[PDB]
């Protein structure tokens, strides 16, 4: 689900999200982004 | 360095001499190195004394001339984990976010995990916060062990 | 499960925890004909859990 | 109400508390073609809800977008659609208030 992948690895890209409270949904994207994985490996849903 | 603090350094070296003229041994020189602020993982300890083995260090000391540029080395290292780090770190470490962190867990995850240290070393560092919900908040002691 | 290696107790493990962290009830289905051992499996599940 | 008689600690918890039912308004749900289910498109503003109250958001999210109701002795999970969602969230506001 979309809250609980940040908060079990924002400790991996630290950095990533800004300190402000964010929508799992663009927390989730942007730490992705920053992690630079390949868009194959995975997949953005709507609710996952 | 600077002789500036070279002579607190002198009083400490001596300080802790078992033999009272400047030959103080491994494990205790990098104890006391860790006392002085100065607190780095016992890896790189090793890597900066020679690499040697655990009967070299329990049996060979040093003098306080290459003290200097083992210290030298050590403040190469410039900087350690951050407050941050420990912080999140231990919040993230809880079970359900409660301002606190378990204490029989974080024992148990100190004394068994990367750097390995005895049971009643994380206990008298535990000690004194403790709860009867056993859940200590980790905020205080963390500043406390960072600041001091 | 990705720590461990495979075994009946890791996956009753991570059955027991997902249903602890999403909320959603896990459930188990052993499955096999008669004589394959249907039986010890789930005894030694209901011992561990 | 400091002549009153109120400690400063709890007169921070109510005005948080009242901060809360304050952004209780901002939550929106969305409908889907699909089965229009009550779904949660940003939830930041419930996000800083339940932080400032003290509950995790998922579990709350889940139970509201998804009722644990109870028939006969057998626990059962349905779904909401926006009507009952909304209704249920001012309902909690009026009860919390």
């Amino acid at each position: 689900v979309f809250q609980e992948f940040r908060q079990r690895y924002e400790i991996l890209a630290a950095n990533a999200i800004p300190k402000g409270f964010m929508d799992g949904k663009q927390a989730c994207i942007l730490m992705i982004k920053a992690l630079e994985l390949d868009p194959n490996l995975y997949r953005i849903g709507q609710s996952k | 360095f600077s002789e500036e603090q070279t002579a607190e350094f002198k009083e400490a070296f001596q300080l802790f001499d078992r033999t009272g003229d400047g030959k103080i041994l491994y494990s205790q020189c990098g104890d006391v190195m860790r006392a002085l602020g100065q607190n780095p993982t016992n890896a790189e300890v090793m890597k900066v004394l020679g690499n040697p083995k655990s009967d070299e260090m329990n049996l060979k000391t040093l003098n306080f001339e290459q003290f200097l540029p083992m210290m030298q080395t050590i403040a190469k290292n410039k900087d350690q984990g951050c407050f941050e780090d420990y912080v999140e770190g231990l919040r993230v470490f809880d079970k359900e976010g409660n301002g606190t962190v378990m204490g029989a867990e974080i024992r148990h995850v100190l004394v068994t995990l990367g750097e390995k240290m005895t049971e009643e070393e994380v206990e008298q560092l535990v000690a004194g916060h403790e709860d009867s919900n056993g859940c200590i908040n980790y905020e205080e002691l963390v500043r406390m062990v960072l600041s001091g | 499960r990705h720590e461990m290696p495979p075994h009946i107790y890791a996956i009753a493990d991570t059955a027991y925890r997902s249903m602890l962290q999403d909320r959603e009830d896990q459930s188990i289905l052993c499955t096999g004909e008669s004589g394959a051992g249907k039986t010890e499996n789930t005894k030694k599940v209901i011992q561990y859990l | 109400m400091r002549i009153m008689g109120f400690t400063e600690e709890e007169q921070t918890s109510i005005l948080r508390v009242v901060s809360s039912v304050l952004q209780l308004g901002n939550i929106v749900f969305k409908k889907e073609r699909n089965t229009d289910q009550a779904s949660m498109p940003d939830n930041t503003a419930a996000q800083k809800v339940c932080h400032l109250m003290g509950i995790n958001v998922t579990d709350f999210t889940r139970s509201i977008l998804t009722p644990r109701i109870k028939v006969g002795r057998d626990v059962v999970q349905k779904a909401q659609t926006k009507e009952q969602a909304d209704f249920a969230i001012e309902a909690l506001a009026k009860a919390k208030f």
